[PDB]
């Protein structure tokens, strides 16, 4: 009898082979309202197990591997480094004799090209076009080493190390974009490499940068067999809607179009046409 | 009028102007106000090329020098040059692929993609007094992004 | 011998300058001459690598100097001219040193301090640039202005930004420090904007049937936009005797980005095909597309 919160997919936890990976037990401060220290004091124990991929048997994790490879430390699970066959779902569970809450997270170890290619679904950090200086930060780096050790961070665009770019300045853990232009679209990689106890590790994150529509051009919706054509200037967290009314609600055919700067164009066919963005709700009638 | 031209001046994103440097060669550099007259005045002929969803096929000729910018191979590498022509014949309407560029123009920021060699662009160098060329990279060491001003 | 670089790069008196040999990258071995130049750095004008150093420069130097790459096989060489200038009275610059730059209001943009590429430190990094506007110094607060490298990133341009700007560095040559000055005239422009051309007429309509008639495409948009006809899913050809296209463009003084584009489908003699498929006008730029027909 557990509270089975299931599988936390708000990881982005695919990970390259031969690299470290720490995972915090997702329970704490998320599923549960408390941290590790409190729960320990509350007489809870934290336990770990997994199911391998192409398997249904919940086995124990092995903590007695060569070089103390997979390690546990409080609410963190440590792989140093990950191997291919580590891929599967890991469960942390907190239990009393009267209490039980568990969740699991996916770990997908993945292989790398010499130029950063992989089946990895890259994450997308959109940048505002022509918008002064904007910065991207090398993701998932905190926890892997103390402030006592200064690593090397190398930035790449494509297969190429970023050195002497026109509007791009690597500033350590931060990559700076000066007045972005659509020329700035692509995959960017950070390779952070550090020493741990007389071994050197490497941490690799790659992400897609897409330059999109400025806030200073964001605007309520613009309206143009009866076509209701509406133009939606790009706004970041916006639900673009379009509907005909007659008074309340013959076929139809929606058609989303996008542009280079992600400005939406919903065309929808067939007496009044409406549109709603995060900046407005308007309507225009028909002849 | 079989095609429309307009007469424009060009600069790159780091504000360098294009001047002609000894013929068959454009170079990009910063210019002082008393030498603004030294700018290559361009004629942007809006030719026919492949319909694109969002590009505009144009040919880039210099103004009464009877030269047009061109894209050809040279040691098996796409290269940008000035071909000379008979002005009674040009500005044609279906221009040969080595004349046509695809204009991408976003908030009045232009880059011209060679139609002959896709994913190649008119690049300038960050350095000064350095000749205009043709690059295989956007977003890197070379500037591929330009501004337009009219005449 | 000679071919002239006839473009007189004017720089600042009492302050260090560097001139390179203006060669297309097919260069050789470069020697500098006056109207040769000393080879030892101590001499206030000299050669180091292949550049002509003025350490510092005084006004008396203004004149023509020569650079000569020689291969025995070839040695035709280039003459360049220099003008040095003391600052105008009550001014931290001189009018004919000014580089003109421009930017659009309501946008964010950046100026560039020209001819700074030679003053880098061994890591190929330049000296912190100090920014000024009309001899008064700038707050690089990263709200209104930011300086990285050779840039002066300016945010929310408005016409108040209009002025002569000054970028300044300090170069160390040989254990004495040297100041480098450049001047930029900031002049504003009309705002940049996402604008898709929009079609006026034809207006998706019928027209009664003839058997040398003209057919008009009116588009409102930029001059860099285009407006063309397609019929039977294909474009008007230069070798189609019935069908002609002539492209005109009326500017607009008021709003240059809202100015008439005109295309005429000069059909001359009808054919029976023309009643069967509509004539579509297309207005298009990088921002978006519009479409309109007339059926015959
Ligand atoms: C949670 O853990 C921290 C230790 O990092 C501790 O300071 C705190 O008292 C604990 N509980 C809370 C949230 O008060
Ligand atoms: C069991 O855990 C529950 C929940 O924290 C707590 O109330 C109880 O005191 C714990 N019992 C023991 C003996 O640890
Ligand atoms: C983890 O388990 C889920 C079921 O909850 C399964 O669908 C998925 O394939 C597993 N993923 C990994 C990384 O093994
Ligand atoms: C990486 O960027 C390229 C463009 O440079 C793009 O075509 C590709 O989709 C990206 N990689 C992945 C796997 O998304
Ligand atoms: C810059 O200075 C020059 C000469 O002193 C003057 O002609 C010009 O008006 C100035 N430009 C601006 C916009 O301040
Ligand atoms: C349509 O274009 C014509 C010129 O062909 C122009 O006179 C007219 O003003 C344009 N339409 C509108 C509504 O301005
Ligand atoms: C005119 O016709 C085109 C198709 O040729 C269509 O896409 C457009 O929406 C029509 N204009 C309107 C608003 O009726």
């Amino acid at each position: 009898r557990c509270d089975d919160w299931g599988l936390d997919t708000m990881r982005q936890i695919q990970v390259f082979e031969d690299e470290p990976a720490r995972i915090k037990c997702p329970l704490f401060e998320h599923f549960l309202k408390f941290n590790y220290s409190t729960a320990h004091s509350a007489g809870l124990t934290l336990i770990w197990y997994w199911t391998r991929q192409d398997r249904d048997l919940e086995e124990p994790i092995n903590f007695r591997l060569p070089e103390n490879r997979i390690s546990k430390e409080k609410d963190v699970l440590w792989f140093r480094p990950t191997l291919l066959n580590d891929t599967g779902n890991y469960t942390c569970m907190l239990r009393n004799t009267t209490y039980c809450s568990k969740v699991a997270f996916p770990l997908e170890v993945v292989q790398k090209d010499s130029c950063f290619n992989s089946p990895m679904k890259l994450p997308v950090h959109k940048l505002y076009i022509e918008y002064g200086i904007q910065r991207i930060t090398c993701p998932n780096v905190d926890g892997y080493f103390p402030s006592s050790v200064k690593p090397t961070i190398t930035w790449y665009m494509g297969c190429y190390k970023i050195q002497n770019f026109n509007n791009v300045i690597p500033e350590g853990m931060n990559l700076s974009f000066l007045i972005a232009l659509i020329s700035n679209n692509g995959n960017y990689t950070c390779v952070v490499t550090y020493p741990e106890n007389g071994r050197t590790f490497h941490l690799t994150r790659t992400l897609t940068v897409k330059v999109v529509g400025s806030p200073k051009n964001a605007v309520p919706p613009v309206i143009h067999l009866i076509p209701c054509t509406v133009y939606f200037s790009f706004l970041m967290d916006s639900r673009n809607e379009v509907w005909w009314t007659i008074d309340g609600k013959v076929t139809i055919n929606e058609s989303i179009s996008h542009s280079r700067t992600e400005d939406e164009t919903r065309t929808q066919i067939l007496y009044v046409c409406h549109a709603r963005s995060a900046k407005g709700e308007v309507a225009k009638a028909a002849k | 009028a079989p095609v429309r031209s307009l007469n424009c001046t060009l600069r790159d994103s780091q504000q360098k102007s294009l001047v002609m440097s000894g013929p068959y060669e454009l170079k990009a550099l910063h210019l002082q106000g008393q030498d603004m007259e030294q700018q290559v005045v361009f004629s942007m002929s809006f030719v026919q090329g492949e319909e694109s969803n969002d590009k505009i096929p144009v040919a880039l000729g210099l103004k009464e020098k009877n030269l047009y910018l061109s894209c050809v191979l040279k040691d098996d590498k796409p290269t940008l040059q000035l071909e000379s022509v008979d002005p009674k014949n040009y500005p044609k309407k279906k221009m040969e692929k080595r004349f046509v560029f695809n204009k991408i123009e976003i908030n009045n920021k232009l880059e011209f993609e060679s139609a002959q060699f896709p994913n190649w662009y008119i690049s300038t160098s960050q350095a000064e007094n350095m000749p205009v060329f043709l690059g295989g990279t956007k977003g890197g060491q070379d500037i591929t992004d330009f501004t337009m001003q009219f005449v | 011998k000679e071919r002239e670089e006839k473009i007189i790069l004017v720089s600042s008196a009492n302050e260090i300058d560097v001139r390179p040999c203006p060669l297309n990258p097919n260069e050789g071995t470069i020697t500098w001459y006056k109207d040769p130049v000393s080879t030892e750095q101590a001499s206030r004008i000299h050669q180091h690598k292949e550049k002509l150093w003025f350490v510092p420069a005084k006004v008396e130097d203004s004149g023509h100097y020569y650079c000569v790459v020689r291969n025995s096989s070839y040695c035709l060489r280039i003459k360049i001219s220099a003008k040095f200038v003391e600052n105008e009275p009550n001014l931290c610059y001189n009018a004919q040193a000014i580089f003109k730059q421009k930017l659009p209001v309501a946008g964010d943009g950046g100026l560039v301090c020209p001819y700074m590429e030679f003053f880098k430190n061994e890591n190929n990094e330049l000296p912190k640039l100090q920014w000024y506007k009309d001899c008064k110094p700038l707050l690089l607060d990263n709200i209104h202005f930011s300086g990285v490298k050779d840039r002066l990133i300016v945010m929310n341009v408005a016409e108040k930004h209009r002025g002569n700007y000054t970028c300044h560095a300090s170069y160390t040559y040989l254990g004495k420090q040297y100041p480098i000055t450049r001047v930029i005239e900031f002049i504003t422009l009309e705002e940049n904007k996402p604008t898709r051309p929009v079609i006026v007429s034809p207006a998706n309509e019928t027209m009664e049937v003839d058997l040398q008639i003209q057919l008009i495409c009116n588009v409102t948009g930029q001059l860099s936009d285009i407006a063309y006809w397609k019929w039977n899913g294909s474009v008007i050809d230069e070798d189609d005797p019935v069908l002609g296209e002539d492209y005109y463009s009326v500017e607009n003084p008021a709003n240059k980005r809202r100015s008439t584009l005109i295309t005429v489908l000069n059909i001359s003699e009808i054919e029976s095909r023309f009643y069967k498929h509509p004539f579509t006008c297309f207005a298009k730029n990088t921002h978006g597309i519009d479409a309109a027909y007339i059926q015959l």
